[PDB]
This record gives C-alpha cells, structure tokens and sequence, in this order.
C-alpha cells in the first residue's frame, strides 16, 4: 500500500496472507469468506509470463495476522490448502479478465477476535455502492512505493467514473473491473501495490453496517502514479461463479 | 525476513 | 453467505468505531 497508514488491531479481520513454503516469502492477499473458503486474484497463482503456477502444496494461507514477517503466536492461524479454483476464463494473456481464484482450505479456521469472514455483495449492495465517488478500503502487506511495512497498511480510495479509468490507461477494461484512486487535482493519494494484489476492496454498507468486499486488487501501472488508477476484479460479476465453485465443492 | 514458522506447518 | 459476515469482533461487534470508516460513509451521498 502506497500512502496509507497503519492498520489497526482486529480491523480487517478477513485479511489473509498468502505465503510461499519455500522460500519463505508473501505472495500475495486473499480474504476469508467462510471458514473453509478463501477468495484471491487468478495472477497470484497463474500468471505464465512470469513462470507462475503455484500447486495445492505451494502455498499456504495466514489468517488473523497483522505483523508482515513476524509469527503472531496465539493469535495467527496458519491453513494448507486442500484444493485451488482458477476462474476458467481468466485472461492472463491480455488484461486480467477475471483475475478471481477461490482457495479450499483443508480444515475450517476457527474464528477469534483477529479471524472473522467478509461478505459478498448481492445485485442490489453492488448497484448501490458501486458508485463513482463513493470509497472503499484496501489492505495489504506489500511495497510502501513503487520498503516494505512492518504491519498491515490502510488505505480508502474513491471508485472512479469508468470513462475516466479507460482513458488512463491503453489496457481494454472490461466490466469485470472498476478503477479507484484519487485524481491529480485531489491532493489525497494512494493505491495498491506490488505484493498487495488478491486483497480486499471492502466497503461497509450504511444500510446493515456490515463490510462487503466489493473487489479484489488485480492491477495498476506502476503505484500511486498520477493520473493512473488501481483496478480491482468486480467481485458481484463474478459472483455465479463463486457460487458453482462453493455448491459444488463445499460441503 | 519472515520468521520461521512451526515446522508441522510444513 | 454466513449470517454474521462483514461484523468485526472488534469493532461493530463491540459498537467501536475505527479511525477512518467515517470516511467511508461521508462518501456514501
Ligand atoms: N500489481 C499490484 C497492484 C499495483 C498497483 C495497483 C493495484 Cl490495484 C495492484
Ligand atoms: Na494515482
């Protein structure tokens, strides 16, 4: 997260790491949205032009973290994955279409304070949230500029009106996708970036007080670049395909 | 950088 | 999905507010 702040204790308690065996290292985020289920980015585990494509046995998931490189004791939980799910047309070759994976964890995490699932949006908190100008939140544990943080970081940023995501950009955007960030004029900065990707723009509805996430961190052009955007998977678009993966292979 | 994680994770 | 999602123990569970979901809401016009 470029320009944002610390996290604070329990504040994003859907927040997962997702870290490699071997070297030890973060991959990326991801976000809890059941006990077994656990939402990413596509690229984070498929992405050839850069020789990626992560097994099962790859990776594993740490939820109820807030610390980046420290093992939190008593409070992380730690989950091996029983089985991915790549969105079956994901666009790696072009854009990122569909950059939305699923993660089935070999046992259920138990919940506490610092682990609590997310909701996903229906039709109408999308149509009613998804607005140019209304904010949202993303978190994650990646590059502080295009080092790197001692904990989670914070940042909310404004969804941006689409002709204007298009026209920062030579990338075709699809309906999968939307911009956030502020402007040049707006003073205000800050995006996602590198290590940040498959984490959670969130958004907390003023009608039921609950947090949605609303996107998923797919992609930018650089970060925090002026006059460029962050662009996050439509979460709601997806959501038919959540839930195949999730009445199929869910118990 | 990280530390280490308890190994029956592994 | 699950009908506790999206409340956090630590915050709409207890009735506490984070530092910045204000913000959140004052962009909700
Ligand atoms: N490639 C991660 C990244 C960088 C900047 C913005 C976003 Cl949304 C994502
Ligand atoms: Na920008």
């Amino acid at each position: 997260i470029v320009e944002g702040s610390d996290a604070e204790i329990g504040m994003s308690p859907w927040q997962v790491m997702l870290f490699r065996k071997s070297p030890q290292e973060l991959l990326c985020g991801a976000s809890l949205i059941s006990d077994r289920w656990v939402l990413t980015a596509a690229h984070c585990l498929l992405y050839p032009p850069w020789d990626k494509n992560f097994t099962e046995n790859d990776l594993l998931v740490r939820i109820g973290k807030h610390s980046r490189t420290r093992y939190e004791r008593n409070i992380e939980k730690i989950s091996m994955l029983e089985k991915i799910y790549i969105h079956p047309r994901y666009n790696w070759r072009e854009n990122l279409d569909r950059d939305i994976a699923l993660m089935k964890l070999k046992k259920p995490v138990a919940f506490s304070d610092y682990i609590h699932p997310v909701c996903l949006p229906d039709r109408e908190t999308a149509a009613s949230l998804l607005q140019a100008g209304y904010k949202g939140r993303v978190t994650g544990w990646g590059n502080l500029k295009e080092g790197q943080p001692s904990v989670l970081q914070v940042v909310n940023l404004p969804i941006v009106e689409r002709p204007v995501c298009k026209d920062s950009t030579r990338i075709r955007i699809t309906d999968n996708m939307f911009c956030a960030g502020y402007k040049p004029d707006e003073g205000k900065r800050g995006d996602a970036c590198e290590g940040d990707s498959g984490g959670p723009f969130v958004m907390k509805s003023p009608f039921n007080n609950r947090w949605y996430q609303m996107g998923i961190v797919s992609w930018g052009e650089g970060c925090d670049r002026d006059g460029k955007y962050g662009f996050y998977t439509h979460v709601f678009r997806l959501k038919k395909w959540i839930q195949k993966v999730i009445d199929q292979f869910g118990e | 950088d990280f530390e280490e994680i308890p190994e029956e994770y592994l | 999905g699950e009908a506790d999602c999206g409340l956090r123990p630590l915050f709409e569970k207890k009735s506490l507010e984070d530092k910045t979901e204000r913000e959140l809401l004052e962009s909700y016009i």
